[PDB]
C-alpha cells in the first residue's frame, strides 16, 4: 500500500491535470493536481500548435495540365522540379514534426523536474528524497499541512526542530 | 508521512517519431497532414463560371458552345474534359500560355475591330458549327473569294488598340483538304498571310492537304495570337485562306483557373483547389494533390505525420 | 572510502560541428557525405543494353550503327558518346524530348506500315549508310522519282495505329546540296510534305543549299516525329524530298537511361548512376555527381558533414 | 593517488562501457561500467543512425544531357533550378548535421547526470559530494559494498547509523 | 550571511520568436534579415560598362549607340532600359538566350569574315541608323542588286572558325513594307536563304508585307544568330533580302551582367546586384529583391527575423 | 531590504556581466560577476552568429527579364519556380531563427545551473538553499570568505564545525 512519483510510472488517476501531488497521512491518500505547472506546459504546446497553422499567402496558379498534356521538354522539366521540392517538403516535413517532438517531451520533463524541484526547496531539512519522485517528511503532516506544500504556504521553520528530531535519531 | 511528485498518463497511447526513437508513445498527438477531402468546387463569396463545354480558349473565338461566355467576367473559373475551344477542327498556336493568361483574367471584354470588306464574301459557313443551321464562329469572318476558283484580292486591314490596357488578338489559318478546294474557294496562286505589330513579326502560309475526318472535315482551321500594346496598331496583309477576327479581348482584372470534374458548391467556402474538389484544412501540410492550386498547404509524400501535443506516456506499476 | 561516477574518453579525438561550437571533439564519428565511387555501370538484376556507337534515336529510323537494336528490349540504356543517330548526315527535331522518351521505354516494337508506291524508286541509298554496299536507313525509304529530273507524282498515303498504345512515328525531310541536284531526284516545282494527324497539324518543305561536308556529303536529312494515337491515322501527302517510314514503333514498358563512358559490370548490383560510374550508399548525401539519376542520395556542396556517434571527449586529467 | 569522476575530465581507461564506476576502498580500487545507462546512450544515437539510412524512393531520371548541349534557354533554365536545389540540400544536410550533434552531445551529458542523481539517491544522507563527480560514504564500504550501489541493491538503512555519526563529527 | 546566485536582465528588453513562445522578450537581438540597400552599382574591383542606349545584342551587330562597346571587354555589364539593339526596325530571334550569353562573355572579340561580293551593291543604308549621314549596321552589309528592279544573283559564301572558341555569327532577313520594295530592291521571284553548318540547319524567307511605321519605317529586319564550332564552316546560299555580316564575335572571358536604373560608384565595393542597387551585408537572408544576381544572401518574404544574441530578460522584483 | 538570486527575477543592476554574485554580510551588501560563466555563454552565442555569416561561393545570373518580358510559358514556369523555392528558403529562415533561438535561451538557463550548482558543492554541508537562488551560510562569512566562494578557493573544511552546530540547533 505505498505510494510513487515520477521516475518509472506516471498515475492513470490524475484526471484533472498534467502535474499533481499525491500524499499519504493519517487521514489517509490523496491526490491533487499543480495548475501552474500543467499550465505553463499546455501554453508552449499550444504555443507551438499555433506556429504551423500560420497559412502561407503565397498563391500558386497552374503551371501544366491534366486534360491536353503539355509539350513533353517543358512538362519533364516541370515534373522534375515539382518532384524535386516534394521531395524537400517532405524532409522539411518529417524533420519538423521530429524536432517539434523530441522537445515537447523534453519540455514536459523539465516542468516535472522544476516542481519536484521547487517542493525539495520547500521542505527544506525537514525531509528525504525516497528516490521515486517521494520525499519522506520526518514529521506530522496532516491534510491541511499538506495544502500548505501545494500552495507554496509551508513554512519550514515551524517544523524543523520536529523534523530534524526524527532524522537524526 | 510522505508527499509525491507526479504526471498523468493514460492507456490510450498514440506513438508518434523523434529524432532518437521511432514510435515512442505520448498521451496525446495530433495530425498534422491533411487527407480529408471536400469532393465539390466551395465556391462560396466567389463569382464562379463553369464552362462545361466551353474551351477557355472557345470564348475568344466563339464556338457554339461558348457563346455564354464570350464577355464573361469571374473570380472562380473551371475547365471541364468535355470542354472544346473548337467546332470546325482545328487547334491554337501557343495554346497552354494562353490558357494560363485567360485563367487570372477575371474574364474577358470584348471590342469590335471595324474590318470592311469589299470584292468578297464574308458569310463562310460550316456543318461544324451548327446554330439554328450551318455557322462559323462567332467573333471570326471566313473571308472567300466571290463566286468559286476566282482570285482573291490582296488586302490589308489594321487595327489599333486605343485603349489602357494590352488588347488579345486572335486571326486563324485555314488548311483545306486540297490544293483543288483552295482555289475552289480563293482562287489560285499561292497564299500569304502576313501579320505585323510594333514588337511582333511573322509569317503564315496554309498546307492545303489530305487529314483524318474530325467531325466528318478534314480541313484544318489553326489560330494564332498576340497581345496588343496600347496605342499600337496590328496590320493584316493577306490573299486568301485568312479567319479574320471581328472583336478584340480585354482581359477583366485577376482570377483563377482549375481544371475538375467534380460539381460545384456555393455554400461552401474554400480556397485551395484540385481536380478532385476542395482542401479546406488549417493543417500545414497535405497528402491529396501535389498540383493542388491556390492558397494551400505544402504537399507531402507521407500520409501522416503526428506532432505529440502531450508528454511522454509512462504507464503506471501496477 | 569513495565512489565516482564518470564516463569514457579517447586520444584518437574527432572534430564535428555543432550550432554552438565548431570542431568540438568527440568519442566517435560517422560520415554522412559519400564520396566513395564505383567507377562501373553495376548490372545485375537488371536487363542492360550497351547502344555503343548506335544513337538512342538511331534505334528507330536504323542506320547500321543500331541494327541490333531495332527492337530491343531492356531495364537499363546505355548511351555513349561515339553513338550517333546518324548515317546520311542529318539531326532530329525536338531530339532531346525524344530521348527522354526513349529512355524510360524499356525498348520498342517495331511494325510494319504497310506503305505501297507505285511509278516511283524506293532503293534510294548512298554511301554514307555504307551496309555491305551502299545503303540507307532499315527503317525508312528513299523515294525518288524513275529516271533522273522526272516529275514526281504527288501521293497520299495513310496508316492507322490498331494498337492500344501510342505509335512513335517518323518521317523524314531531305535537304539537297542544290536545286539542280533536287530536281535530278525528285523532278522541278517547288516541294511540299504535309503531315496530318488528329491532333496534330504540320507541313514541310525542302531546303536545298550549300552545306559543309560532312561524311563527304553537304546533303541533310534532318528527322521529324509524333506520337499516334489509338485508332487514330496519319496522312502523308508529299511530291519529293520526302524520307518515308516503313515500320512504326511502340514502347515496350518502363526502363532508365544514362550517359556514362564507364565498363559495365554484371555481378554489382546498384540503383544510382552517373556518367562516371555507380553509387551504392546507404549515406542521405554524396558528393559525386550532381546529375545522378535513378534513386540516389540528395547532392551537396560539402566533401565531407561527420555525425557525432559518440559523447563529447574530455581528456583525463594526468 | 586519489580519484575523479566527471566533472572536469573523462576516463580512458574504461574501454567496456560509456559510463562507468570508480571506487577506492581497503581493498583499492576499481573501475566498472553501467549497463543500463551505457546500452540507453547507445540506443538513442543508433536511433538517430537508422533515421538517416531511410533512403528515398522517388527516382530521377535526366533532364538534360551532356554528350549534346541543350538549348541555351531551358538549359539555363535547368541549372539554375538544379543549383537553387542543391543550395537547398547542402543548407538541411548542414544544418541537420550540425542540430543532430549538438543534440548527441547532451543527451549524453543526460545520462551522466542521470547516473550520478540516481547513485545520490541511493547514498541518502550516508554520504556526501566532493564536487568531482564522486562521493565521500562516511561508512566503511567493501567491494561488496561498492558492488551493491552498482546493482542498485544499497540499503542507506544498514549503513545509516554509522554514516550520520562520522558526518557529524 | 548569505550570497546569490543571479543573471542579468534590462528594462531594453527585445521580443524575439521561439518553438513555442511568440514575442518572448531577451536582453539582446540582431537582425537576420537585411534591408538595407545601397542605390549604386558598386563597381570598384570590377572593369564595368554601362552600355546606355546600346542595347546588349546591338554590340554584335552595331547600330550607332553601340560603336564604343563593337569589341568591349568587361567584369560587369550593364544593361540601361533606354538601351536599344537596333535603328533599323527589327528584333533578334532568340534573343534571350542570346542576352544570356553575352552577360558573361567578358566582352567580345570580332573578326572580318572576309566576304567579297560581284555585280551586286553593299552600301544599303537607311535614315533610321544616321551615322552623319544615312548609314547602316556596322559589322552587317545590307546587299542589294545593283540599279533598280535588276535580277540579284544567286550566291554562295562560306567562313571556318579558325580559332578554338565558337564564334558568335549573325546574319538579317529583310521584310519589305511591300513585294514592289522587295522587287525594286532585290528583283523579282521568292527569295530564299539558307544557312550551313555541320550541326545547324535552317532555312529562312522574308515576308514583304504592311506593317505599323516604327522609326517612320515599316520594313523590319530580324536577326538570326548560331555557334560555329572551331574549325567548323558557316555557308550562306541566297538570293536576295539578306543581311549579311562583316565581322564575327568571339568571346572574350567571364563576367556578370546586371539590369539596373541606377548609377555606378567605383568607389564602393559589392558582389550582390539588383536593379535598384547593391546589397553589401553579412547577414544571411535579404527581403530587397528576389531576382538579386550575384553571390547573394538568400531572398525572404519576411521583413524581419530576430536572432536572440543574449538570454531571456527577467525583470527584477521591485 | 533582503536580496534575492535567479528564479522568479534578474538583476539590473549587474552591468560588467551575465552572470554574477550577490551577498550581504557585516560589511554590507556586494555585487560582482562571474567570468567563467559569462565568457562560456558569449562564446557559445558567437559561435552561432559566426555560422550564420559563412557566405556561399554559388553565384546566380539572370535567368529572365524586367525590361523585356520573357515568353509566357516559360516565364511563369520561371516565376513557378522561385517562388517555391522562395516559400521554401523563409520557411527555413522562420525555422532556423526560432530554433536557435529556443536554444540559445535554454543553454542560458543551464549555464545559471551549472554556476547555481557549483556554489552549492562548494558550501558542502555548511549552507541551505533559500529557494530564491541563494544560500543561507550558516557561519561568519566576511567580504574575504565571500571573495573566496568567487574565485572557487572555499575550503568548506574550515568552517564545517561552526556550520553544522547552527545548523543542528
Ligand atoms: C489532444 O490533442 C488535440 C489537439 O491539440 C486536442 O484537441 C483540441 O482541443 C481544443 C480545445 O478543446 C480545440 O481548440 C478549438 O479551436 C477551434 C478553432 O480555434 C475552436 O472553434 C474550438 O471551439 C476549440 O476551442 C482544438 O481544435 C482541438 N484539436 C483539434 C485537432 O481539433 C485535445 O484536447 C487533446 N486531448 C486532450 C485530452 O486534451
Ligand atoms: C564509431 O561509429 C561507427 C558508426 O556508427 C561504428 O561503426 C559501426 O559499427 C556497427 C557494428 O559494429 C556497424 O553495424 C553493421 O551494420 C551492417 C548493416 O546492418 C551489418 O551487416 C554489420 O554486421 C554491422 O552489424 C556499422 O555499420 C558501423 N558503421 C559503419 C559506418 O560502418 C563504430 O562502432 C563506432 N566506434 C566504436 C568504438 O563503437
Ligand atoms: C547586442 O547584439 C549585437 C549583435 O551581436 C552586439 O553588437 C556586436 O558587437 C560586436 C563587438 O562590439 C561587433 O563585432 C564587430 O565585428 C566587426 C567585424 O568582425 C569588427 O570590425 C568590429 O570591430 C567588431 O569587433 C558586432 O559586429 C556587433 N553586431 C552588429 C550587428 O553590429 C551587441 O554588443 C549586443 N549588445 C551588448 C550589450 O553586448
Ligand atoms: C508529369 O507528371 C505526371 C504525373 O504522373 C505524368 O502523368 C505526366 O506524364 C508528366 N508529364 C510529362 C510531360 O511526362
Ligand atoms: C499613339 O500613336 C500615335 C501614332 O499612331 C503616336 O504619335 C503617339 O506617340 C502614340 N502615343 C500617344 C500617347 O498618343
Ligand atoms: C476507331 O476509328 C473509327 C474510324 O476510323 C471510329 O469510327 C471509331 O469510333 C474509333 N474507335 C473505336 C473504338 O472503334
Ligand atoms: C549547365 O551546367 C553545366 C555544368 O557546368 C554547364 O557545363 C552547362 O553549360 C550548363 N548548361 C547551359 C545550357 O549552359
Ligand atoms: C579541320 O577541318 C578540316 C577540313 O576543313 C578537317 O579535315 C580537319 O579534320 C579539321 N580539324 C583539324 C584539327 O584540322
Ligand atoms: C514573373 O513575375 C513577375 C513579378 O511580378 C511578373 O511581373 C511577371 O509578369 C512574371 N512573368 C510572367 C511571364 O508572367
Amino acid at each position: 500500500g505505498a505510494i510513487a512519483g515520477f521516475i518509472e510510472n506516471g498515475w492513470e488517476g490524475l484526471i484533472d491535470g498534467w502535474y499533481g501531488f499525491r500524499h499519504q497521512n493519517a487521514q489517509g491518500e490523496g491526490t491533487a493536481a499543480d495548475y501552474k505547472s500543467t499550465q505553463s506546459a499546455i501554453d508552449q504546446i499550444t504555443g507551438k500548435l499555433n506556429r504551423l497553422i500560420e497559412k502561407t499567402n503565397q498563391q500558386f496558379e497552374l503551371i501544366d495540365n491534366e486534360f491536353n498534356e503539355v509539350e513533353k521538354q517543358i512538362g519533364n522539366v516541370i515534373n522534375w522540379t515539382r518532384d524535386s521540392i516534394t521531395e524537400v517538403w517532405s524532409y522539411n516535413a518529417e524533420l519538423l514534426v521530429a524536432m517539434e517532438n523530441q522537445h515537447t517531451i523534453d519540455l514536459a520533463d523539465s516542468e516535472m523536474d522544476k516542481l519536484y524541484e521547487r517542493v525539495k526547496r520547500q521542505l527544506r531539512e525537514n525531509a528525504e528524497e525516497d528516490g521515486t519522485g517521494c520525499f519522506e517528511i520526518f514529521h506530522k503532516c496532516d491534510d491541511d499541512c499538506m495544502a500548505s506544500i501545494r500552495n507554496n504556504t509551508y513554512d519550514h521553520s515551524k517544523y524543523r526542530e520536529e523534523a530534524m528530531q526524527n532524522r537524526i535519531q | 508521512d510522505k508527499i509525491c511528485l507526479g504526471h498523468h498518463a493514460v492507456s490510450n497511447g498514440t506513438k508518434v517519431n523523434t529524432l532518437t526513437e521511432r514510435g515512442v508513445e505520448v498521451v496525446n498527438a495530433t495530425e498534422t497532414v491533411e487527407r480529408t477531402n471536400i469532393p465539390r468546387i466551395c465556391s462560396k463569396g466567389k463569382r464562379t463560371v463553369d464552362l462545361g463545354q466551353c474551351g477557355l480558349l472557345g470564348t475568344i473565338t466563339g464556338p457554339p458552345q461558348c457563346d455564354q461566355f464570350l464577355e464573361f467576367s469571374a473570380d472562380l473559373i473551371i475547365e471541364r474534359r468535355e470542354g472544346s475551344d473548337v467546332c470546325y477542327p482545328g487547334k491554337f498556336v501557343n495554346e497552354e500560355a494562353l490558357r494560363q493568361i485567360l485563367r487570372e483574367s477575371g474574364g474577358i471584354d470584348k471590342e469590335a475591330m471595324g474590318f470592311t470588306y469589299s470584292g468578297i464574301r464574308t458569310n463562310g459557313a460550316t456543318s461544324a458549327c451548327r446554330r439554328s443551321g450551318s455557322s462559323f464562329y462567332a467573333e471570326m469572318k471566313w473571308l472567300l473569294s466571290n463566286t468559286d476558283n476566282a482570285a482573291f484580292p490582296q488586302m490589308t486591314k489594321s487595327y489599333k488598340n486605343t485603349r489602357k490596357s494590352p488588347a488579345l488578338i486572335v486571326w486563324g489559318i485555314h488548311h483545306s483538304v486540297s490544293t483543288a478546294e483552295q482555289t475552289k474557294l480563293y482562287g489560285s496562286g499561292n497564299k500569304l498571310v502576313t501579320v505585323g505589330s510594333s514588337n511582333y513579326q511573322q509569317s503564315f502560309v496554309p498546307s492545303p492537304g489530305a487529314r483524318p475526318q474530325v467531325n466528318g472535315l478534314s480541313g484544318r482551321i489553326d489560330f494564332h495570337w498576340l497581345m496588343l500594346n496600347p496605342n499600337d496598331t496590328v496590320t493584316f496583309s493577306f490573299n486568301g485562306a485568312f479567319i479574320a477576327p471581328d472583336r478584340a479581348s480585354f482581359l477583366r482584372g485577376k482570377s483563377m483557373g482549375i481544371q475538375s470534374g467534380v460539381q460545384v458548391d456555393a455554400n461552401c467556402e474554400g480556397d485551395c483547389y484540385h481536380s478532385g474538389g476542395t482542401i479546406i484544412s488549417n493543417l500545414p501540410f497535405q497528402n491529396i494533390d501535389s498540383r493542388a492550386v491556390g492558397k494551400c498547404p505544402r504537399y507531402v509524400k507521407q500520409r501522416s505525420l503526428l506532432l505529440a501535443t502531450g508528454m511522454k506516456n509512462v504507464p503506471e506499476i501496477p
